[PDB]
């Protein structure tokens, strides 16, 4: 019916706790908020199933 | 089902000692990777 | 490709300038690793 | 001094299996509770490994050393006390030699001219209520020497009421030459000990040469011992380190 | 604010009702902590840059460098030094850094050649008598030495190797001179047609010209952050601290954490031990031999429920798997990457399954899901 | 982006050093065009 | 076309010049004249 529901900080995985990783990482614009939105999206589908 | 974690209060004092290097659960946290909750709970769904 | 995996190895080992194009290699790879999951599970979902 | 007795001693080769060793800590890490995947030089489990045993009159071939070595000794009274390395062994190129002495191990890489039987002797319990190694019977000349270093007895020794084994292993690579070790009583006549156990790293020696075939020294006077030497190959190990952090079993990804 | 997060996050100025993910929140570091070894003598560079004579790049010299301090800045900002390159750290960092070994090797060759030090590169240097190891992590360092070094007539001591059965492995070193047999025949005896005494030597007068004057090499190589220490940059250590979030170094294993004492054993020769994930979670302390526990601070994700900006301003805020008797301590008394605090002064704080969730009152009427937080709990705005 | 698509031809005309830097490319765009079709193929196999 | 532009003008020693690029350090890059990382510019230099 589900699936567990994950939810990843794509600043934490990719430059875990540094900033001048994180200043690198927003050159890429918004790939890590698309990651955050289609996790949410799938979270939210497992509690609509 | 043996479940691998269910979001519930995994509160970072598990994640302190020789238990936190057995399981992959304190290190998928600590990578930014968490599970959430259901919003229905066992109970509910038992209920229903 | 990078020196090291380890983000803070980098960081201690080189300056400012030769740092970030090894950052930059693990930003690459860890974000291509990130949009695999994400396309697996999205992927995955629609099974569920 | 050094004299030429008699010939090799007909063919000692005899040949078992390596069941459970030649695995090793593979960096200087510490794990625990994991399965973890390591790639480099190591002893193949089930490898058929040469064997040499003492019985008197005694001698000791000279061995290739491809890719390293792997050696054991199961031993009483420390019979077997170093090794000479090289690709030529008289002084055409550099090479070097190990030694446990009666003062001490040296290590050494000099253009060394060896005598054709390398050995060494001791005069036993004369008065002095000691054993002393009269007889350093192993090189002629060492012309030019790079590398020289000197330390202490190599005695990890309770009275030998079960037979010791110690385990080596030996590598040259990128101009290191690594040396692994451990130690342990055991209690079986002749086969080599079913159960798991894995060398720690020891010594780092920066020598710099290419060794092709190696060798390994008897000291001598009734002292019963054999060794054993296997060959490492490049592969891929899975090692499961216990809660503990020492490696408690093995599985060979080739075998 | 929260509130202002969350337009930030969806890129808007008005939010409709619902629970929106915001940054994960995490307890900044209140100090450093330094953890170099107790070792007090400088490092013998005089002995390596002040060699009265260079050994011939055939036969090479290794000095190895060891419990000792290196000011690395003194070398490097000598304008001696007419090349000072490295290959797996910046010279600005040597300071920062400790080292489990430091092998300087010292040789003499033609300025010109000096290119072919560098790792993985090809020509004969490189292929038959000094070859670095394709990963190599050191500095090469080059100087001319021709007022020191060559002589009116010449200076004719520097042999180079002109042939080789093969390329040589990287850092071996052939001192062997026997007769090169180039041709078909065999060539006993010193020379013969077409078989060559192998070593010959660079010319060297004071007059000669610039790349093809001698230049004075030394390799520094060394290993980093895997193994024991023993060679170090002149930093400073601290009094080590615990049950404290903190930036730490040890060895040069800079990062942050909260430290505490293990149950694990280390092995006499390990340092550092690591997780899962490649990261160092334990370490060895090199003034008093215990082993800390490395833990990340404390951090949890942020999730922020509000009833929209047309109905209310009002809102309230998950920290998501906390238990909230950790939230407390992310009061001001240290620093937060989110810099609102607000909502941590408390009277309305509710631990649910998923986490602490901080300014909604919590009421024993049920009703239909409204904005859902998790593990049956949800939440709505009323009188 | 690599000088050349044949990986002998790379490991011939360059010297290590700069060759890992053209064959990184083609590593970099041939695995880039395995996770495209193994994409297109779990989508695939969801229409099936 | 540039949209103010600011010539900086000194005499150095030879073997010093290399300090000018951005990034670097040494006795005149560190606590004599300093460009930003993210410089835009030209630095120009003569025997004189
Ligand atoms: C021991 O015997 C060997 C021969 O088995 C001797 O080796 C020869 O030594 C002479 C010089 O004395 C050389 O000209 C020969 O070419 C050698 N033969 C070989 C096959 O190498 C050796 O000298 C003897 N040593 C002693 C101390 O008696
Ligand atoms: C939140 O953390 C506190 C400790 O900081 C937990 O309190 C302990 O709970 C156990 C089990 O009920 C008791 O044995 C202890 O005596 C409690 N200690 C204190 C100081 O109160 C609390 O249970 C945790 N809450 C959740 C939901 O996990
Ligand atoms: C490469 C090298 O060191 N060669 C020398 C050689 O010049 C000298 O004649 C000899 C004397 O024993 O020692 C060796
Ligand atoms: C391989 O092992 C067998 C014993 O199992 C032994 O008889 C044989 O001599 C070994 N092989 C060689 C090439 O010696
Ligand atoms: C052991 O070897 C060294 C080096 O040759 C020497 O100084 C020492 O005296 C030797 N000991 C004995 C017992 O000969
Ligand atoms: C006993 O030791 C002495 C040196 O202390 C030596 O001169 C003597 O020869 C030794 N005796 C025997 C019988 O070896
Ligand atoms: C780990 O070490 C402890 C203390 O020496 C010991 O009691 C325990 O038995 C060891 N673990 C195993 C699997 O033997
Ligand atoms: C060489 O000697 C001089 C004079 O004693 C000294 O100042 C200099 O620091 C030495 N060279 C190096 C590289 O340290
Ligand atoms: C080592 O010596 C052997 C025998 O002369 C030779 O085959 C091999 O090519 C040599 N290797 C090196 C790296 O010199
Ligand atoms: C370093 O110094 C401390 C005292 O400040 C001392 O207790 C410690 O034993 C020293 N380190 C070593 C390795 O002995
Ligand atoms: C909220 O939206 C409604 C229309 O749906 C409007 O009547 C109301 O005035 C708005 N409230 C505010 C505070 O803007
Ligand atoms: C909810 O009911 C419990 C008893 O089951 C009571 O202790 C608690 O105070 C009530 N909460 C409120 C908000 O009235």
């Amino acid at each position: 019916v589900s699936m567990t529901k994950t939810s990843v900080d794509c600043t934490m995985y990719i430059c875990g706790d540094s900033t001048e990783c994180s200043n690198l990482l927003l050159q890429y614009g918004s790939f890590c908020t698309q990651l955050n939105r289609a996790l949410t999206g799938i979270a939210v589908e497992q509690d609509k199933n | 089902v043996t479940l691998a974690d269910a979001g519930f209060i995994k509160q970072y004092g598990d994640c302190l000692g020789d238990i936190a290097a057995r399981d992959l659960i304190c290190a998928q946290k600590f990578n930014g990777l968490t599970v959430l909750p259901p919003l229905l709970t066992d109970e509910m769904i038992a209920q229903y | 490709g990078a020196i090291s995996s380890v983000l803070n190895d980098i960081l201690s080992r080189l300056d400012k300038v030769e740092a970030e194009v090894q950052i930059d290699r693990l930003i690459t790879g860890r974000l291509q690793s990130l949009q695999t999951y994400v396309t697996q599970q999205l992927i995955r979902a629609a099974e569920i | 001094q050094c004299v030429n007795f008699t010939t090799r001693t007909q063919l000692p080769p005899a040949y078992t299996n390596s069941f459970t060793r030649g695995v090793y800590y593979p960096d200087k890490v510490f794990r625990s509770s994991v399965l973890h995947s390591t790639q480099d030089l190591f002893l193949p489990f089930f490898s058929n490994v040469t064997w040499f045993h003492a019985i008197k009159r005694f001698a000791n071939p000279v061995l290739p050393f491809n890719d390293g070595v792997y050696f054991a000794s199961t031993e009483k009274s420390n019979i077997i006390r170093g090794w000479i390395f090289g690709t030529t062994l008289d002084s055409k190129t550099q090479s070097l030699l190990i030694v446990n002495n009666a003062t001490n191990v040296v290590i050494k890489v000099c253009e060394f001219q060896f005598c054709n039987d390398p050995f060494l002797g001791v005069y036993y319990h004369k008065n002095n209520k000691s054993w002393m190694e009269s007889e350093f019977r192993v090189y002629s000349s060492a012309n030019n020497c790079t590398f020289e270093y000197v330390s202490q007895p190599f005695l990890m020794d309770k009275q030998g009421n079960f037979k010791n084994l110690r385990e080596f292993v030996f590598k040259n690579i990128d101009g290191y030459f690594k040396i692994y070790s451990k130690h342990t009583p055991i209690n079986l006549v002749r086969g080599l000990p079913q159960g798991f156990s894995a060398l720690e790293p020891l010594v780092d020696l920066p020598i710099g040469i290419n060794i092709t075939r190696f060798q390994t020294l008897h000291r001598s006077y009734a002292g019963a011992a054999a060794y054993y030497v296997g060959y490492l190959q490049p592969r891929t190990f899975l090692l499961k380190y216990n809660e503990n952090g020492t490696i408690t079993d093995a599985v060979d990804c080739a075998l | 604010d929260p509130l202002s997060e969350t337009k930030c996050t969806l890129k808007s100025f008005t939010v409709e009702k619902g629970i929106y993910q915001t940054s994960n929140f995490r307890v900044q570091p209140t100090e450093s902590i330094v953890r170099f070894p107790n070792i007090t003598n400088l490092c013998p560079f005089g002995e390596v840059f002040n060699a009265t004579r260079f050994a011939s790049v055939y036969a090479w010299n290794r000095k190895r460098i060891s419990n000792c301090v290196a000011d690395y800045s003194v070398l490097y900002n000598s304008a001696s030094f007419s090349t000072f390159k490295c290959y797996g750290v910046s010279p600005t960092k040597l300071n920062d850094l400790c080292f489990t070994n430091v092998y300087a090797d010292s040789f003499v060759i033609r300025g010109d050649e000096v290119r072919q030090i560098a790792p993985g590169q090809t020509g004969n240097i490189a292929d038959y008598n000094y070859k670095l190891p394709d990963d190599f992590t050191g500095c090469v360092i080059a100087w001319n030495s021709n007022n020191l070094d060559s002589k009116v007539g010449g200076n004719y001591n520097y042999l180079y190797r002109l042939f080789r059965k093969s390329n040589l492995k990287p850092f071996e070193r052939d001192i062997s001179t026997e007769i090169y047999q180039a041709g078909s025949t065999p060539c006993n005896g010193v020379k013969g047609f077409n078989c060559y005494f192998p070593l010959q030597s660079y010319g060297f007068q004071p007059t000669y010209g610039v790349g093809y004057q001698p230049y004075r090499v030394v390799v520094l190589s060394f290993e980093l952050l895997h193994a024991p220490a023993t060679v170090c940059g002149p930093k400073k250590s601290t009094n080590l601290v615990k049950n404290k979030c903190v930036n730490f170094n040890f060895n040069g294993l800079t990062g942050t954490g909260v430290l505490t004492e293990s149950n694990k054993k280390f092995l006499p020769f390990q340092q550092f031990g690591r997780d899962i994930a490649d990261t160092t979670d334990a370490v060895r302390d090199p003034q008093t031999l215990e082993i800390l526990d490395i833990t990340p601070c404390s951090f949890g994700g942020v999730s922020v429920i509000t009833p929209g900006t047309n109905t209310s301003n009002q809102v309230a805020v998950l920290y998501q798997g906390v238990n909230c008797t950790e939230v407390p301590v992310a009061i001001h008394a240290d620093q937060l990457t989110p810099t609102w605090r607000v909502y941590s002064t408390g009277s309305n704080v509710f631990q649910t399954r998923a986490g602490c969730l901080i300014g909604a009152e919590h009421v024993n009427n049920s009703y239909e899901c409204d904005i859902p937080i998790g593990a049956g709990i949800c939440a709505s705005y009323q009188t």
